[PDB]
């Protein structure tokens, strides 16, 4: 039902399993334990990737009006290649 | 032809922006503005056998909707709206629109119309089919910051992603 | 109607969302489930302040304007060791590099 995601400085992401799917990456571990280990993502960053879950999953429709979703600056080049990494 | 690969790549970042609305027609483009903020604006085709695009905005008065034109390899806005001179061209669509979104960013053109009669875009935010993908929603971020993505500390692959799609909306 | 959330402790960060009309006891169900200890062995914060199991989320000031998908409010998590409830403490996440100048 919820799997652990947990970056490189220790951190533990609990997150719906539905939701960590929206990474191919997470997809091709999880259909192929529970926990995934980023060894090369740092807690900054992977907090965001999960809200980015939260966001994609929430506004997949457009029912509702799909708000931005912010991103500072100084994380963007990580989160960009955590996200070409995760593929998502 | 230049042009003919011009064409192409125009409609493939058309297909990367997340706000373009294919085959939607002019009512229910106006359905789904009704509620939105001013200025919030989305793409789609036109239903005008003349024209290939057409831009859904909402103004404060209701939603509203203005044809671009392709002549020759370039995009302008519909010119029935303004002397020719006064509408910019542009290789690109997804360009045209960035340029008229950052005239207002910048405050160089506001809600209120100009009264000489030239153009009158007030442009904020697009509406968007369904949430991007979390890496071209970095590279809008990274565009908003630079444009000199090639000095930039990634490597080539992604700053071949970025260079696809240089735009900041 | 939905707010989103983040239950952290130490270096435990939970996502999960819940109506504004849900009390705070629900929340804690929820708690239960993922990380195993009952509600009465649990204490949930917003910033330094206790929340009353019987309250609504919208009594406790988590709207859906506050605590969107994208930028979920947080909820800090105490567990009860033996007799004594833990202190509130929640790990800060690394913090990010400094800008490259190009992008200054
Ligand atoms: C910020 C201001 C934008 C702006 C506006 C204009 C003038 N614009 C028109 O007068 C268009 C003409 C048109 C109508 C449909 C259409 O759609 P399509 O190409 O699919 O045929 C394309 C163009 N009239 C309408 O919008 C009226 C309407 C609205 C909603 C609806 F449900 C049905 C009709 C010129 C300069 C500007 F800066």
């Amino acid at each position: 039902m919820y799997v652990k995601l947990i970056s490189s400085d220790g951190h533990e992401f609990i997150v719906k399993r539905e939701h960590a799917l929206t990474s191919g990456t997470i997809k091709a571990m999880l259909s192929g334990t529970n926990e995934v280990n980023f060894r090369e993502i740092p807690s900054h960053v992977l907090s965001k990737v999960c809200m980015y879950f939260t966001y994609k999953v929430r506004y997949t429709n457009s029912s509702t009006e799909i708000p931005e979703f912010p991103i500072a600056p100084e994380i963007a080049l990580e989160l960009l290649m955590a996200a070409n990494f995760l593929d998502c | 032809s230049m042009q003919a690969a011009r064409l192409a790549k125009a409609l493939r970042e058309l297909g990367q922006t997340g706000w373009y609305w294919g085959s939607m027609t002019v009512n229910e483009a106006k359905e789904k503005l009704k509620e939105a903020p001013e200025g919030t604006f989305l793409i789609r085709d036109s239903s005008h056998s003349d024209y290939l695009l057409t831009i859904s905005v909402k103004t404060s008065a209701g939603p509203t909707n203005l044809r671009i034109e392709y002549q020759d390899g370039k995009f302008r806005l519909d010119s029935i709206i303004c002397v020719k001179s006064k509408l910019k061209q542009f290789d690109s669509v997804v360009h045209l629109i960035d340029y008229y979104v950052q005239m207002c960013k910048d405050k160089r053109t506001g809600p209120e119309a100009p009264r000489n009669g030239t153009v009158h875009l007030y442009l904020t935010k697009p509406l968007y089919t369904s949430a991007p993908s979390l890496q071209h929603l970095c590279r809008l971020t990274i565009n908003k910051c630079t444009g000199a993505i090639w000095g930039l500390p990634l490597p080539t692959r992604l700053k071949d992603y970025l260079e696809e799609y240089k735009f900041q909306v | 109607m939905d707010v989103f959330l983040m239950i952290r402790r130490h270096k435990t960060t939970i996502f999960t969302d819940a109506k504004e009309s849900s009390t705070v006891f629900e929340l804690k169900r929820i708690v239960e489930g993922i990380l195993k200890r009952p509600p009465d062995e649990q204490r949930l914060y917003k910033d330094d302040q206790l929340l009353d199991d019987g309250k609504t989320l919208g009594e406790c000031g988590f709207t859906s304007q506050t605590a969107r998908p994208q930028a979920p409010a947080t909820v800090g998590l105490a567990f009860r060791a033996d007799d004594t409830f833990e202190a509130l403490c929640i790990e800060p996440f690394s913090s990010p590099p400094e800008l490259p100048d190009v992008m200054k």
